[PDB]
């Protein structure tokens, strides 16, 4: 069924069930036995044309993070110093009435100075320093 | 036969030609005018003529319906026009005027023809022109796939939407030279007007791809969602996909609390159909969500506050785009939902400084002047003038539904317990803010008013919804006569 | 008998009744309605009704032709609006719509009535539709007496023009309190939103005066410019003055010098009659003038740079300032004059990092989609884009005039000498710069072309101009049919 998950394909005798993830029209995201792949389907002349294609590499900084936005830290959840993991609360502002929680995207560990419980600064300062 | 494109793809950046092949159908594409030349006869130019003259226009065709698109050539002349360049791009537009078809235009000029004098003023002005007189009656959508510089940045500044790629595009008016000369200051081209620099500073560019093989590929998905022209009514496609598909999960999408956060696209996804949304300007005032989606197989416009991003709060940078994107909407009939969830404006001496009260109110002047079906979901909370700009059931608002948990009062619970007792004894806060909430800061008391049709539970949203766009289709609303508005600029 | 206003006057200020007495003439005011009481019935206002409830609304007369009116009272609740209030207002708009009478609004609301609850925001929101309709059919104007804080802000911001009184007045969406909360700043009110503020940073008011006498007293003039409706022909007055008036003094304002300012207004004023101009938004972006006047006792629209101030360069504020002009001026079908003198943009980081872009764009728009009847004289410079902005002959341009000294080129010498010349021998500056300035950077070449209709003596701008603005009384153009633009916001 058009943009659904399961898909029953049987040839001959053998049948398979994968899984449709999404899609941007040059890639799609398939499931193939419980992990997911990124197959290209593309045609001739997008074939012939992919190769003269820049691949730019993403910047890859192992340094400190620094809070998007003014408010207040009301809750921190990580020590100074110690093994940080992809995924991590790290700490909760609280700003006109809301509390965010700005996470560690991906890294080993750390090196830094904790900003201290009700600290009013923020103004994009350096909460905590990966290193 | 692969001649004259090696010195082009070695530089990694493919031709006008391979793009206009890329965009539309396998075989569909016709050349209109192949075959004309510069008759310059100055500055050593009467050399060196050009069989094409740096442009390649047709018609071409996609997903079975027509179009129209023109794209300049970097390797003849640097792209730039002249009082020849722009006579085919005027034609095809006029003929885009008389038949409702759209147009789509790929930018690479290097800036003008200096050979030509003031000619190509004037054929930057009749471009100017015909843009200005048919912004509105047939879609207009710019791609940025390199350079772009001069005074011809203002044509795809009139044009409904501008796409910008990642690597080897930039635009902006004057180039970094006499920026040099003037200031004194040494920037360069990427630092001042890269794809970047667009996306999240100036607000121009309203989106950025990474290759040209996939902005190709999504812009055959945006094309996809657009009426032909202005008399045309809104495309509906066919669709497996259900009304009466279940969605529960809206039960819990609200937390308990009233200071946590939460992702508005959570409850975005489930009401329109699967894997069908198009988001217009991710990178740009994150505060608010815009784009296109499909409910029940015909396009519609969604515009939802966001509480993950400072507790959903309008600015002037949300304000100009949902007044862009309501703009657009609105003047080729397609249907508007909106999700309101706002405590007020953003409070800051920069604000006044810049002007909030000029743009925030273009929004509100977008939402009272269209005449489109909209429909209205109020999830947690509306507060002051915020209500009243987010398409409110006074602006001639055909629905509106809240969900049980809402609140809309003129202000905080704080604020009106302050005004409400001057001098009252002390400890009053305890005792009267808690209070004042239960009393006041509930739908039950603008369901009393009439300003809400009815309390549903949010699982009834998608039935709700469909219903009312459904009944919607043949609404005729007409404004009083006018030569035109008078928006505030 | 002087009752009651004795309190009022002690604090050297006035009452809404004296204004409206002071507006209109000597005794053709009559108040529409004067005994209506608030209904509310909470919060202890069941007491402490009043008869006319904070409004006056009448209708009146100013220079024989008809008007309507309101002023809010500060004495009664500090002038909130309510479920009540509102009623007067919408009353009064939907009259004044359906006959071709202009409305003016004198503003002193301190905010909403918090004992109503949300009809506050319900009379609000109608208040805005009203507005949001009827701009553009009748001319709306608005004068702040006093404080105006609030949601209240945003129906000035649709009116046509707001103008501010110096000492005691203010504007701004959210209070002082609440900037000391979340950021932690002391801001007085005069120092957030002040006239000043919005007079200098801002750009929302139109102009300020000293006093409520001289307020009244000059917008009785500006009123006698206006049409009284959308379809209704524009006034034209008596007057001695005459076309053959001598001016001879033209033909030495313009130095010898390419490098030397002087002041346009020394060219303003010698074309129109004596004593006829209303600058608007006079210190705000000073590098461009835009205002009213007569020509041969018809009013008209003036748009003209200054090379007094920074060099007569376009910028992002003069394209706002002039957008809005020029639009007003064409809704209501008012002739434009305009002179020009620009070398170019504002190059700065700063002004692509705020988009120029898109505020450069909006003047263009404004000049292009205009149909009223433009005349147009360059009287030293044009280069580059600005050329085409400052609306060029191709913009469906009636009649355009040149001095002789004028000079309409790409660029300036040095950027093109740099471009037709890569590696050319040095030194190529004293004897290629002089050369392409005396063979292209004169009106002989745009003349060719047919750019310009004619290079005119100094001496005749009067002449030509009334000529041609009494020619062109009779023109009928129309755009193709939408039912409304998308201008680039
Ligand atoms: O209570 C003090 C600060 C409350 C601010 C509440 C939000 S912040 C921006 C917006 N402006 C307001 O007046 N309220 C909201
Ligand atoms: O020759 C170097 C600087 C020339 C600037 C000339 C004026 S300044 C602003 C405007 N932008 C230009 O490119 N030219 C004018």
């Amino acid at each position: 069924k058009a943009s659904y998950p399961i898909i029953r394909v049987k040839d001959g005798e053998a049948e398979t069930v994968l899984q449709f993830w999404g899609t941007n029209e040059v890639t799609y995201g398939m499931q193939m036995r419980g992990t997911t792949f990124d197959v290209n389907v593309m045609s001739d002349l997008q074939s012939t044309l992919a190769h003269f294609v820049p691949i730019t590499e993403a910047t890859t900084n192992t340094k400190q993070i620094l809070s998007p936005m003014p408010g207040v830290i009301v809750a921190i959840k990580v020590q100074p110093g110690q093994m940080v993991v992809a995924g991590e609360e790290l700490l909760t502002l609280e700003a006109m009435k809301m509390r965010n929680k700005i996470h560690a995207q991906a890294d080993g560990k750390v090196k830094e100075v904790k900003v201290k419980l009700g600290a009013t600064v923020e103004d994009n300062e350096v909460l905590v320093e990966l290193e | 036969p692969t001649a004259a494109e090696d010195l082009r793809h070695k530089k990694k950046r493919l031709t006008a030609m391979e793009r206009v092949q890329l965009f539309c159908d396998p075989g569909t594409f016709r050349e209109r005018d192949a075959l004309v030349e510069h008759e310059c006869h100055n500055f050593g130019m009467e050399k060196r003529k050009v069989p094409g003259d740096g442009f390649i226009t047709g018609t071409g065709k996609v997903f079975g319906r027509p179009v129209f698109l023109f794209s300049h050539d970097f390797t003849v002349f640097g792209g730039s026009l002249s009082r020849t360049n722009a006579a085919k791009v005027v034609r095809i537009m006029e003929e885009a005027a008389k038949i409702g078809v759209p147009v789509i235009g790929f930018n690479d000029s290097g800036g003008a023809r200096i050979h030509e004098g003031v000619d190509s003023l004037a054929g930057y002005a009749d471009i100017f022109l015909r843009n200005t007189l048919f912004s509105g009656v047939i879609p207009q959508i710019s791609v940025i796939m390199g350079p772009c510089a001069g005074g011809a940045v203002y044509s795809p500044a009139i044009t409904d939407f501008t796409f910008m790629v990642e690597t080897s595009s930039y635009m902006f008016v004057t180039g970094p030279e006499v920026v040099s000369a003037v200031g004194g200051k040494l920037v360069t081209k990427d630092e001042l007007g890269g794809p970047h620099v667009h996306a999240t500073k100036s607000g121009v560019s309203a989106g950025t791809f990474p290759n040209d093989i996939v902005a190709m590929a999504q812009l055959r998905r945006l094309y996809s969602y657009l009426p032909l022209s202005n008399r045309d009514p809104v495309p509906v496609l066919p669709t497996a996909d259900e009304r009466y598909r279940d969605v529960s999960s809206l039960n819990t999408v609200v937390p308990t609390e009233v200071k946590e956060a939460y992702d508005m696209r959570d409850v975005i996804y489930p009401v329109i159909d699967h894997d069908s949304f198009f988001e217009i300007q991710p990178q740009f005032a994150k505060n608010i969500i815009c784009g296109f989606a499909r409910v029940e197989g015909r396009s519609v416009c969604i515009i939802a506050n966001q509480p993950k991003v400072q507790a959903g709060v309008l600015d002037i940078d949300s304000s100009v785009k949902g007044a862009r994107m309501v703009r657009f909407a609105d003047a080729f009939n397609i249907p508007i939902i909106t999700f309101v969830d706002v405590p007020g404006f953003l409070p800051g001496v920069q604000q006044e400084y810049g002007g909030i009260i000029r743009h925030g109110a273009k929004l509100l002047y977008a939402y009272a002047e269209a005449t489109v079906p909209k429909v209205t979901i109020i999830t947690r909370k509306a507060y002051g003038g915020a209500y009243d700009v987010m398409s409110s059931k006074h602006l001639r608002g055909d629905s509106n539904y809240a969900w049980p948990h809402a609140e809309i009062a003129v202000m905080g619970a704080a604020g009106a317990c302050k005004l409400l007792y001057s001098k009252e004894t002390a400890e009053q806060q305890a005792q009267r803010i808690a209070d004042y909430e239960k009393t006041f800061c509930t739908p039950l008391s603008a369901a009393r008013k009439g300003f809400v049709d009815a309390v549903i539970d949010p699982s009834e949203t998608r039935m709700r919804v469909c219903e009312d766009l459904e009944r919607l289709a043949r609404k005729q609303l007409q404004n009083p006569w006018k030569k035109h508005g008078n928006i505030p600029l």
